[PDB]
RNA sequence: UCAUCUAGACAGCCGGACGGUGGCCAUGGAAGUCGGAAUCCGCUAAGGAGUGUGUAACAACUCACCGGCCGAAUGAACUAG
């Protein structure tokens, strides 16, 4: 049941790295769900984002290593909170719809994957 | 300056370690600790001295310094 | 159920030397030395590599294990005692009699001296451990501060000091008049 | 400038929110019954927007009550009070204008979507001839395109 | 006592109606023969309706141990009688032959739960093949990479009545 | 009037504890078990009864 | 006997704990929390048509759920020496 929940998160995690070509990991501090469910419905269209537990997605990227090399450099970025979106557009339009919605008293973009090379943005 | 405790090492009991039969039948001949059962008792072999190989407890033979 | 072997650590900064024979322990520090008899405890230490030194018991019961834990928490409260320091703060509590406490020597022994407390005519005197110093601080209205590097030492003479102001044949919830400890911490904390 | 949402019955506390506002209750309530046109019936949410002068009252569309309205009703006094239990028929293209009427305010997750919650939302309604509300939702796709 | 493994095979005398009864065998654990065949009449009176003098016992056998110096880890499913109630147990030990695992688990019984030989009941015995299937942590415990561990506190005993020097516990 | 703050630190050692039903005994607010042996460790326990 | 567990468990800190929806009756009110029934979806990593505090009703706070630190066993009920 648990493993099988788990089982699940791993196959999509591996059908969405090879979907989108670029992906962004974004650290959330502070982020309400409701400030998090407006984001993704702005970037239904052109954006999946995904959320889960590091020790689960550590090991799903250990998993499907052999295929998809180039991802394991992602790895050393996923310590601490962070998720993942696999986007069609290249960089700089999803990352600047990011940054600004639902800023309050502030999702960030830690790091910047796309095709195999590493942008800290 | 340094640190500096008092180590105290005795004689840890593992594989490999020698000990000496003190009362059986053996009584007085070399062993060598083939595997350790519980916190007391010790599976040995002596093949030189000529010790069967078995299980005895730990309070029949003393450990040597020898491993 | 007779735990073959546990074993905890200590972590020794760079400014302290800890001394092991038998089982006495001596920790010397920036602010000082303290020591300590442990032999009453049945464990056995072993430093590994001059900031590291790991305490065990091999083949120990339910209740010596606990105490394996007691000891690394008194050997380490030791070292960040010498490290650090320990400091209380207590406030004093009243409704309408003003608690007034000073410090005078029967024979050179520093007292602590607490009068009108509930009015009373009685003078209590609470004796004051060696290694302990008290500041009655400026700028927070009726604080007293002791500061010190065993922090038994500091913390029972606050005890002591707290236990001395009780109230008797009263209803305590109603009359809360004492000298009771509100913060407890380092003298260098935050460092 | 000041916006007041309420959830009012049709056809009429009122006071008391009117009071902060400078507004007289009497011509709220009589904005309001005007209002509740949609329905009066039946609970409805109102909105009501404050110039400083005047309240303008809207209703907003809420679920429960564009379901209701849906279910045909014969008209109640409730001076009876009773239970009016409800019950209605399947009306899926009502639920399906219903889901377009939200038109996924309030973000609903997909057209689709929302048609399901707008059925969640009949847990009153039997919205069915033969079956509980929202359970064949799940199995049939049918109007997926009708709630977009 | 110190125990032994017997097959113990028997059946039911055979009539003119039913000749050939089928040949119950049952591993008993026991001193000696006489033991184990009154406790392998007790467990058929327990299981089907024969005794003694309806039956006959057609084999008994000593089973020793195939590898007696293998050190090996055994689960042990008991039943015992407390003094309220009957409950069924798992125990398993680590130890190097059966007989004496059994041995070690009847001392372990009177000891722990003052169940005597006549309240246990021992249902099956077998070596757990594989680590990881170990369940308890007293035998997880000895299972773990170079296993070492000091025998402190050595106390000798004397022979003679005085002693002429302060003895040392160092081992 | 003591003070609030000053009331709340005196009402920390005098007043939220916890009783013991069988010997009366002064506990910590959080305790499962009374610390004393006559009672043999009950967990028969109760707050300590406010004002107001 | 049930459960959780190196795909990260139980304590401890820190963050989120959301929309349809103020779900349906009933009340002068009761919007998760006076009660009666039902108790379903969406977004989810995750969030009960609600565990309490909580207000006239709100608002607010906290929960059981999911997440970072921790890295390995732990929780509940019961039995008997
Ligand atoms: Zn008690």
């Amino acid at each position: 049941g648990i493993r099988e929940k788990k089982a699940e998160y791993f196959a999509k995690l591996r059908e969405y790295l090879e979907e989108y070509k670029s992906l962004f990991v974004v650290g959330v501090d502070n982020v309400s769900s409701q400030q998090m469910h407006e984001v993704r419905k702005e970037l239904r269209g052109r954006a999946v984002v995904l959320m889960g537990k590091n020790t689960m997605v550590r090991r799903a990227i250990r998993g499907f290593l052999s295929d998809l090399p180039d991802f394991e450099k992602l790895l050393p970025f996923v310590k601490g909170n962070v998720g993942f979106v696999f986007t069609n557009e290249p960089l700089t339009e999803i990352k600047n719809v990011i940054v600004s919605n639902r800023v309050a008293a502030g999702l960030t973009v830690v790091q910047v994957y796309d095709n195999g090379q590493v942008f800290p943005s | 300056t340094d640190s500096i405790v008092k180590a105290s090492n005795w004689r840890l009991v593992e594989v490999g370690r020698v000990v000496l039969i003190k009362k059986g039948q053996s009584a007085g001949k070399l062993a060598a600790i083939v595997e350790i059962i519980d916190q007391k008792k010790v599976l040995i072999d002596g093949p030189k001295a000529g010790v069967p190989r078995q299980a005895i407890n730990l309070g029949q033979v003393v450990l040597t310094p020898l491993t | 159920m007779k735990y073959i072997q546990t074993e905890q650590q200590i972590e020794v900064p760079e400014g302290v030397t800890v001394s092991i024979k038998s089982r006495i322990v001596k920790v010397v520090g920036p602010r000082g030395t303290l020591t300590k008899n442990l032999k009453h405890i049945d464990v056995t230490f072993t430093k590994v590599n001059n900031q590291l030194i790991k305490v065990a018991v091999h083949n120990g019961g339910r209740k010596h294990v606990a105490a394996l834990r007691t000891v690394k928490s008194l050997v380490d409260n030791m070292i960040t005692g010498v490290t650090k320091g320990y400091k209380y703060k207590m406030r004093y509590v009243y409704a309408h009699f003003p608690i007034n406490v000073n410090i005078v020597e029967k024979d050179g022994a520093k007292f602590i001296e607490v009068r009108n407390f509930l009015g009373d005519k009685k003078i209590r005197n609470v004796p004051v451990r060696d290694g302990v110093t008290i500041e009655f601080s400026t700028n927070v209205k009726d604080e007293i501060v002791l500061s010190g590097n065993s922090v038994e030492d500091v913390s029972q003479n606050a005890a002591d000091l707290q236990q001395i102001c009780r109230v008797r044949n009263k209803d305590i919830r109603k009359f809360l008049d004492g000298i009771y400890v509100s913060h407890k911490g380092f003298i260098t904390e935050d460092l | 400038v000041k916006y007041l949402y309420l959830r009012a019955v049709g056809g009429e506390l009122a006071p008391k929110i009117g009071p902060l506002g400078l507004s007289p209750k009497k011509v709220g309530e009589d904005i309001a019954k005007a209002t509740k046109e949609f329905k009066g019936i039946k609970v409805t949410v109102q909105l009501k927007i404050q110039n400083r002068q005047a309240a303008a009252s809207v209703v907003p569309s809420a679920s429960s009550l564009v379901i209701t309205a849906l279910k045909e009703p014969p008209r109640d006094r409730k001076k009876d009070k009773n239970v009016k239990h409800s019950g209605n028929i399947q009306l899926d293209e009502i639920i399906e204008i219903a889901r377009q009427m939200r038109d996924k305010s309030f973000g609903r997750t997909l057209a689709s979507v929302t048609k399901e919650i707008l059925g969640t939302a009949q847990s009153v309604g039997c919205r069915v001839d033969f079956k509980n509300p929202h359970d064949i939702i799940e199995g049939i796709n049918a109007g997926e395109i009708e709630i977009p | 006592a110190h125990f032994k493994e017997y097959q113990v095979i028997g059946r039911r005398l055979p009539t003119e109606s039913v000749p050939e009864p089928k040949l119950f065998r049952m591993r008993i654990f026991a001193s000696n023969e006489v033991i184990a065949k009154s406790r392998y009449w007790y467990f058929l009176q327990k299981l089907h309706k024969v005794k003694k003098a309806s039956g006959e016992i057609v084999s008994i056998n000593q089973i020793n141990e195939a590898h007696p110096t293998k050190v090996k880890n055994f689960g042990v499913w008991v039943r015992y009688d407390s003094r309220s109630g009957t409950h069924n147990m798992y125990k398993e030990i680590r130890d190097v032959s059966r007989v004496a695992a059994v041995e070690t688990l009847y001392q372990d019984m009177a000891a722990r739960h003052r169940a005597r030989f006549r309240s246990i009941h021992i249902l099956k015995v077998a070596e757990i093949e594989k680590t990881a299937d170990v369940k308890r942590q007293y035998v997880k415990q000895f299972l773990t990479k170079d296993l070492k561990f000091p025998l402190p506190h050595r106390v000798q005993k004397s022979t003679k009545t005085f002693s002429y020097k302060r003895p040392s516990t160092f081992y | 009037i003591i003070e609030p703050s000053l009331k709340a630190l005196a009402s920390k050692y005098n007043c939220d504890k916890s009783v013991c039903r069988k010997c009366y005994a002064r506990l910590p607010p959080r305790a499962t078990n009374c610390r004393k042996r006559k009672c043999g460790h009950t967990n028969q326990l109760r707050p300590k009864k406010k004002l107001k």
